[PDB]
């Protein structure tokens, strides 16, 4: 042979009725073993009336809160700007579910990324850099952190980083914390299909 | 209700004022008519002239809000006037 | 469903917004206040062929599909590939 | 005492980053010396201007061919090839390094670092190194393989040299 | 020593803040571990005017169908007694959830155990047995599919199933189907903190 | 060729089931030879009314002192006790079947079934039996476990053969 | 209207004809007044006898379904009689 | 809110169910049709203290929590850990 390129294709059984077995019990095969331990983690720090996350980031926080109420459910309250705003409870319409928190899921995803966000030096892309380092979904959060809502500068860059190639993020991950509830995500346009050019240039950072 | 707008190779442009406050660099010179630029290219302002009454055409209506053509190639070079102008 | 159209004079354009159903009228109203002359010398050119003060753009051509803000139309005036070169003075004190 | 070298990852011209790895000595001379002198080039040939042949998302990135470039290409200070060495290192999860053979005793210059829990590479091959620093530019190359293993662009090592 | 209790007392190391370090992160991996390679799995055969699943059981089925609908969304309708029922897309109010699709999830989880659920055999607790051998949600799901809805044969052997122990199922469990969507449980009682004795009483059996 | 076992469990009285454990003699004569011998018991001791003194849920179960029924007994036909075999075979996962010693070269006659993939059995053990009908059987007796070894009822063998 | 019931030790009971058709041993029976039974527990038959107005009265409502009260000693041979009534 | 009641004689016992503000008339008319006898050798004994027949089991001490059907009172009749005991004769043909 040339190298180890031998994995699992005489370990993978499979066959019972799937079929199709290369290229698809694989590729799920590959996501989980790359999405095990790669990225960061929720953390319980502070308690005066309620319970209080931060996350392990250090670059890139984020906040969030959980008082004692809602005695039978999730209020699950976190930091934007300068105020808390809810997660949600329970939404009559998938309508009002898609538009009112896809901000903090959109935030959720990128912070859990292990990639270098510091330094952000808007000097890069003015003599012909592309900043190959971070993944498609880390530099759409840092345009959206570093950028007027609607100016013209969310646009021209994202245009100009579209050539990232995007890492697919299974559901079964942003899960695993200490919480023993958490929040339901009805949404997968965040970790799979990501967000087209028409919604990340019409959202608001967390960050101010 | 009109202000003046020069480019670098003597492209010169007429904008409304209502428009014209959404820059921020032609908000401070206006406080502070005629608007002049030494290094904005004649092709890159007559893109980013139609982007104001794009915005402000579509400030509050977000029924469709169709995609705003740009070529890759221009791309590059529109930011050079994006960034001074904001 | 504004209609937005442009008059680019040798390297200058004008841009403006009007209604499909608005005449022309108003429209040589709107360069009465740039170019400061009587409505005499100025004569809309569509295209190739003259046209007149007495036809509302509804019927002249003038669709808001085709003079959609993204690419706008482009008229002209007087005294694809190639079309009019003129001249135009400034302002004078 | 364990010494340690640095790499310089230049992805189709402009750099992209710096990584670290430290190399055991105590546990294994041979191997680690070996690497060690390929990578610094005392005798002119050296690990500058190789490139990433294959990479594997989620499995692993191999290369180390500065003489062919193509795979099939290895060499080493002792000899043009060298029997295995003990195997009581085994990998710990992501970002370690390890030397890759064809066949048993056929150990040349082609190296791989494996980013994932992989625990049948046992009995094969010989693990020696771990990354000390720069696990995110790892990630960064290994972002740009395939299944088949080919590069959409050309991932080369900039400089070498032992710190 | 005396025996192979070493196991991760020393590779244990968390201590970032959650503090409280045995019997909290240790039960969690000890969960993790325990449901790896126990149970059974969804495959899916036949296709006519719809995608249908029946998972791999060979003595409790259930089957399930899927037709092209729901142009965005999930209809998901299983087979219950001689008619197809809607597992839903969306509920109002979660009080229409609560008792409107638990008949599923109740079924669902006992199905993905793996115990010998055959040979009834209505003469064992008849002469002193327990059948020690069927999990706390084994033997329930026996009973309920054995069992008229409302007579004394629910309740005196639910009271004479209560010595038996309760697994506890993750939230992650119950998933990596094939099926990239799947339908979301939002109900934690029937994995956690199992049903109660008043919920089991007044449930109907999927099996004719 | 390769020998097999039944044992008959019982939990409090009446049964609960019946397992068959499959033995490598192969690739380990010594350790599959004495167990075979303890098991069916041709030397008058045996493995017949013993008791599984410690079983962790989720991890494994460990029985097989016949002496003492504490833990800390131990036997074998060969003496009181020998030292180790060949680590060829390694853990592939749960239902696997390996000798339990307090300390290097301290085989005797405590054995524990693993029902997990543990990775760190490595280098200390010596596995050397699957099982092959009966796995429900084993996941019921591990579930009366508890994270301390204490067991709430007593899980004993009935009887032992070989087929 | 009234069916008769006899236990073993000779316990006798008068049922409600409305609560008696939902046994379908005692439906049978009265489909082919006085009903005899051999080996049912005179303990056993009362606590089995109250059951029914229990369900009877509680078949429509489902406010709070109130627990049915069983003592652990019991319930061995409750069952004994609830298989061959049903 | 019905209330359910025993009257439990010798080795039998007799069930039935009625309201707290139904009287006791009508209980006395239910054993009518057990014990075939006029409405004068039947006296209701609550606890160890007459009861007449002029008051209603409202104010009796009858209460739907303390006679819920889980565990029905006991009253019996006549011609803890104690209690009355009598005689009763079968329904003659
Ligand atoms: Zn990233
Ligand atoms: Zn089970």
């Amino acid at each position: 042979e040339i190298g180890p390129q031998l994995p699992l294709w005489a370990w993978k059984e499979t066959a019972f009725s799937i079929n199709q077995e290369p290229y698809w019990y694989s590729t799920i095969r590959l996501q989980g073993l790359m999405w095990n331990k790669r990225g960061h983690k929720l953390m319980f720090v502070k308690e005066n009336q309620g319970y209080e996350y931060w996350e392990t980031s250090g670059k890139q926080w984020k906040m969030e809160i959980r008082r004692d109420l809602d005695l039978i459910r999730n209020a699950w309250q976190y930091k934007s700007q300068g105020e808390w705003k809810t997660i949600g409870v329970w939404y009559e319409s998938p309508g009002d579910y898609k538009g009112k928190e896809n901000q903090f899921w959109f935030h959720w995803r990128i912070a859990l990324c292990s990639c270098n966000k510091t330094r952000w030096d808007i000097r890069e892309f003015m003599i012909g850099k592309h900043r190959w380092d971070l993944c498609k979904s880390c530099i759409q959060g840092e345009i959206v952190k570093n950028t007027n809502p609607r100016s013209l500068q969310r646009l021209a860059l994202l245009h100009l980083a579209k050539d990232h190639v995007f890492q697919v993020m299974p559901l079964w991950r942003a899960r695993r914390v200490t919480v023993q509830k958490f929040p339901w995500c009805r949404s997968p346009m965040g970790y799979t299909i990501p967000w087209s050019l028409q919604e990340c240039w019409e959202m608001e950072s967390i960050f101010e | 209700m009109y202000v003046k707008l020069i480019s670098s190779d003597g492209h010169e442009f007429i904008v409304k004022r209502e428009h014209a406050l959404t820059s921020g660099t032609i908000k401070a010179m206006l406080s502070g008519n005629e608007v002049n630029f030494r290094e904005i290219p004649s092709h890159v302002l007559s893109k980013v002239c139609m982007y104001f009454t794009y915005k402000v055409r579509y400030t509050n209506s977000s029924t469709e809000i169709p995609e705003f053509p740009i070529a890759p190639e221009i791309a590059l070079e529109l930011l050079m006037a994006a960034n001074f102008l904001d | 469903m504004d209609v937005f159209l442009m008059i680019r004079r040798h390297k200058t354009t004008i841009f403006t917004d009007a209604k499909e159903s608005s005449t022309v009228f108003e429209l040589k109203r709107i360069v009465e206040g740039i170019l400061k002359r009587p409505p005499d010398e100025q004569r809309l050119y569509k295209d190739d062929q003259l046209l007149d003060d007495g036809k509302t753009l509804g019927e002249c051509g003038f669709t808001s599909q085709t003079a959609r803000p993204q690419a706008p139309a482009t008229v002209g005036l007087a005294f694809d590939t190639f079309e009019a070169l003129c001249i135009e003075p400034f302002s004078s004190p | 005492v364990n010494p340690t070298v640095f790499f310089d990852i230049a992805v189709d011209g402009e750099p992209l980053g710096r990584v670290s790895f430290e190399l055991f000595a105590d546990k294994v001379p041979k191997t680690a010396e070996n690497f060690r002198a390929l990578s610094t080039g005392e005798k002119g040939f050296g690990y500058k201007g190789s490139c990433f042949h294959r990479i594997i998302p989620g499995f692993m990135c191999q290369g180390g061919d500065f003489t062919r470039h193509n795979g099939t290409g290895g060499k080493s200070i002792y000899g043009e090839k060298f029997e295995d060495e003990n195997f009581i290192l085994k990998h710990t999860g992501p970002g370690i390094l390890s030397m890759a053979n064809a066949g048993p005793n056929t150990n040349g210059s082609q190296f791989f670092i494996c980013t994932a829990k992989t625990e049948w590479l046992d009995g094969k091959h010989v693990v020696f190194g771990k990354v000390k620093e720069g696990m995110n530019i790892v990630e960064a190359m290994e972002r740009f393989g395939s299944r088949n293993g080919k590069t959409s662009k050309k991932i080369t090592i900039a400089d070498c040299g032992q710190l």
